[PDB]
RNA sequence: CUGCACGCGCGCUACACUGACUGGCUCAGCGUGUGCCUACCCUACGCCGGCAGGCGCGGGUAACCCGUUGAACCCCAUUCGU
């Protein structure tokens, strides 16, 4: 409610965020041509630093 | 410097989107605005406008 | 036969080991032991006069089960329920400087040493003789 | 171990200025003295080395006179300093436990102190009002008319 | 001859003024010791300058004229025993004669922020 | 139920030592309303009558200690 | 004016320095997850942030 | 905005022995954590204090660290007895 009047109601918003993970033994040069095959605006992909 | 937690990652680049969707509502109201859509990369990012009358903007 | 500490009633194992550390009079007991109150959520001293021996027996038996605990972890396992008078009750942390001294009282008894990372395990001299009197109190279940 | 009763048993004791019960046990019998509470009693007795499972009328006069001495001045029996009432008192700087009409001596003396210099706490003792910053719109009604 | 009754923590006022700030923390209670372990700030010092100046400019064997202040957070230090401050209650300046027993209180103690209620009669409310 | 006493007189210690092992449900609440003793002697004296051997223990729970008469035949 | 004591009261800790990032309210804001919006602004933009109610 | 001769509304703690103390012994789930403005986050371990707490040394932007979240009730013994 935008004020104090009403009948003590509550709305419950939630946002489920998902996370997955994959290892590779790959060279760090061909990682980009696996990176440049999707546009897919609703994801967030990150590549681990190569020093391991 | 450093980046922040994945919980406050996603509300940040949603409240990014909620902010400029309000501004471009206020600006492009005279042009048949009908929303936006964003793509963020670690490069050149692109905000495509879904305006109808594109000759006015 | 081959009896460990796990297969014995442990509420009376702590009674047995308390008399063990008593009659092996080497446990350095602190001197403020009669004005103590033990972890402020409770309002009297312990009813037993030598409560420090049974608290030594207790923190030995727990540290058999949970290798690598410190003085903060001991205060959590001995803390309890604070009554706030007219306000609702809550959990409370234990008392740090009775848990710290009792872990120091057994490290000078050659029963508990520090680990590579933080915490404390028991030395092999520790687990050899509380398994030894675990079997003796399991035999005292028969004797 | 007291398998019948002994030939002597105090029906009342007479310790500082108050007659205390004989049927309580000493750890809870001497809590009748104002200033010796439920927690202060047990520390006095463990300096006196008395058996705690004993009732009040089953101490001799020698055991009582040692318990009287310890609760009177507890500092030289090595009872520490923040166990006491008058820690760092506002006239002497001494550490003491007060146990008597001396308790209510030093109670009104601090109330009449504030009423002498007219602090805000002293005016709320002069009225019948709540002192430690409570509310008054809804509570404490029968402390007034 | 020249004797009254006084001492405060076992320390009398003639040996409280030649006494450093450090061992006034040790004698004060825990809140005022924390207040003096933390700093005294600029306007807390600018009032004591007027308190020192009013003692010197006072006519001899006569109480000084008032210094008006708003700040009612001041620890009453032994340096201004016998002074005359006027401490603000929100509306007016109440004229408070500092005397050697209030030497551990705030200035807000001695200037009530409300007039104390007296009486009335119930009108339409209370059913 | 009021003015109950502690530390047995002779007139209730000759009465405890004679007839209290006779009956069948001896319990510290029972000797608080039939004997005028108030309990914590009903635990204390009845602990040492089991140490004698005039009665038998049955339960020994922390909330209800139950004794009985001892087998005579 | 007189720059030393114009805005001198310390807006720091406390609800003098918190503000709704949309239109500067200070009442009932949501400081969780770095939203920093108020009670009312959040229900406007909750679909745009990415929060769905239940379905 | 808390001022109190009073009235009323949501609550919290109780009036006890189906308990209260003291000591033992033993099990959780949801979730949250260092910030653009923004100063302040969650904390293990080690040592000082009797407690509140105080310093050292780390870890964690988190199924990685707090944490195998040793939660209370309850359980088992002790004391108290209308
Ligand atoms: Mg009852």
């Amino acid at each position: 409610t935008p004020c104090g009047e009403g009948s003590k109601t509550w709305d419950r918003f939630q946002m489920r965020i998902h996370k997955r993970l994959i290892d590779l033994h790959s060279p760090s040069e061909i990682v980009k041509q696996i990176t440049s095959i999707s546009i897919e605006p609703g994801v967030e992909v990150e590549v681990t630093i190569a020093d391991a | 410097a450093v980046q922040i937690s994945k919980k406050r990652k996603f509300v940040a680049d949603g409240i990014f989107k909620a902010e400029l969707n309000e501004f471009l509502t206020r600006e492009l109201a005279e042009d048949g605005y009908s929303g936006v859509e964003v793509r963020v990369t670690p490069t050149r990012t692109e905000i495509i406008i879904l305006a109808t009358r594109t000759q006015n903007v | 036969p081959g009896v460990t500490v796990k297969d014995v009633n442990q509420q009376e194992f702590v009674r047995a080991l308390a008399a063990f550390l008593k009659k092996s009079g080497k446990l350095k007991v602190p001197e403020w032991v009669d004005t103590v109150k033990l972890a402020k959520h409770k309002e009297l001293a312990p009813y037993d006069e030598n409560w420090f021996y049974t608290r030594a027996a207790s923190t030995a038996r727990h540290l058999y089960l949970r290798g690598g605990a410190g003085v903060g972890s001991m205060t959590k396992i001995y803390g309890g329920r604070q009554r706030n008078g007219v306000m609702p009750s809550h959990f409370s942390r234990g008392s740090k400087s009775v848990a710290r001294r009792v872990l120091q009282a057994l490290e000078g008894l050659k029963m508990v040493e520090k680990d590579q990372d933080g915490g404390r395990k028991l030395t092999p001299q520790g687990q050899r003789d509380l398994d030894r009197i675990a079997g003796q109190v399991a035999a005292a279940n028969k004797k | 171990m007291s398998l019948v009763i002994p030939e002597k048993f105090q029906h009342i004791l007479r310790v500082l200025n108050t007659n205390i019960d004989g049927r309580r046990k000493i750890a809870f019998a001497i809590t009748a003295i104002k200033g010796v509470g439920r927690r202060y009693a047990h520390v006095v007795l463990r300096k006196a080395d008395i058996d705690l499972t004993k009732r009040a009328g089953e101490l001799t006069e020698d055991e009582v006179e040692r318990v009287i001495t310890i609760m009177q001045n507890p500092r030289q029996y090595k009872i520490p300093d923040w166990f006491l009432n008058r820690q760092k008192d506002v006239k002497d700087g001494k550490y003491s436990q007060v146990l008597a009409n001396g308790l209510d001596n030093k109670l009104r003396e601090d109330l009449e102190r504030l009423k002498k210099i007219r602090a805000h706490r002293g005016l709320r003792h002069f009225w019948g009002l709540r002192v430690r910053g409570q509310h008054t719109k809804t509570t404490g009604r029968r402390g007034r008319t | 001859r020249t004797f009254r009754k006084f001492t405060y923590r076992g320390v009398d006022l003639d040996q409280l003024l030649d006494m450093s700030y450090e061992q006034l923390m040790q004698l004060y209670s825990a809140r005022q010791r924390r207040r003096l372990n933390r700093g005294l700030r600029r306007k807390q010092h600018s009032l004591l300058k007027r308190l020192r100046k009013a003692k010197k400019e006072a006519p001899p064997m006569e109480k000084p004229e008032v210094v008006k202040t708003h700040l009612r957070d001041m620890i009453i230090l032994p340096e201004m025993v016998g002074s005359m401050v006027g401490v603000y209650n929100g509306k007016t300046f109440n004229q408070v004669e500092i005397k050697p027993e209030m030497i551990g209180h705030y200035l807000g103690e001695f200037s009530i922020t409300y007039k104390p209620v007296k009486h009335g009669r119930p009108g339409i409310g209370a059913t | 139920k009021l003015n109950n006493l502690v530390l047995f007189d002779k007139a209730t210690y000759d009465k405890l030592c004679k007839e209290v092992p006779n009956y069948k449900l001896i319990t510290p609440a029972v000797v608080s309303e039939r004997l005028k003793i108030r309990g914590s002697l009903a635990r204390a004296a009845l602990q040492e009558l089991l140490s004698k051997g005039l009665i038998k223990l049955v339960s020994k729970h922390r909330a209800q200690v139950i004794y009985t008469r001892n087998t005579k035949g | 004016g007189h720059q030393q004591l114009y805005w001198s009261h310390p807006r720091k800790f406390g609800q003098g320095s918190r503000s709704c990032r949309v239109c500067s309210n200070r009442h009932g804001l949501i400081r969780k997850y770095g939203l920093n919006m108020c009670r009312q602004c959040f229900r406007q933009y909750a679909k745009d942030i990415g929060f769905i109610k239940l379905d």
